[PDB]
């Protein structure tokens, strides 16, 4: 499960599993918001590529 | 490790090889309560001190 896999990824940078599970709702929003800015960053300035 | 279940019981095993173990207090660590975590399940965690405390 992707909720569980990120706990593996978190556990691989020195942060315990329970940090993700307790804040999964916040983290999902942070991941989604950051992805959205990618389209704008390419769409705004054409010098990106 | 990762918690697994054969459909009847629950075990903890290393994530890379199926070596199921009894969920004792030493096999896990505790942080919080049942509220925050999404997807938590109900089960029993064995305590190694029960036979020593009883006897
Ligand atoms: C998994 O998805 C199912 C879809 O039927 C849903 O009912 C359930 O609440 C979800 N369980 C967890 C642990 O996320």
């Amino acid at each position: 499960p992707f909720p569980m896999q990120m706990a593996y990824r978190f556990n691989g940078i020195g942060v315990t599993q329970n940090v993700l599970y307790e804040n999964q709702k916040l983290i999902a929003n942070q991941f989604n918001s950051a992805i959205g800015k990618i389209q704008d960053s390419l769409s705004s300035t054409p010098s990106a590529l | 490790g990762v918690f697994v279940s054969n459909g009847t019981h629950w075990f903890v095993t290393q994530r890379n090889f199926y070596e199921p173990q009894i969920i004792t207090t030493d096999n896990t660590f505790v942080s919080g309560n049942c509220d925050v975590v999404i997807g938590i399940v109900n089960n029993t965690v064995y305590d190694p001190l029960q036979p020593e405390l009883d006897s």
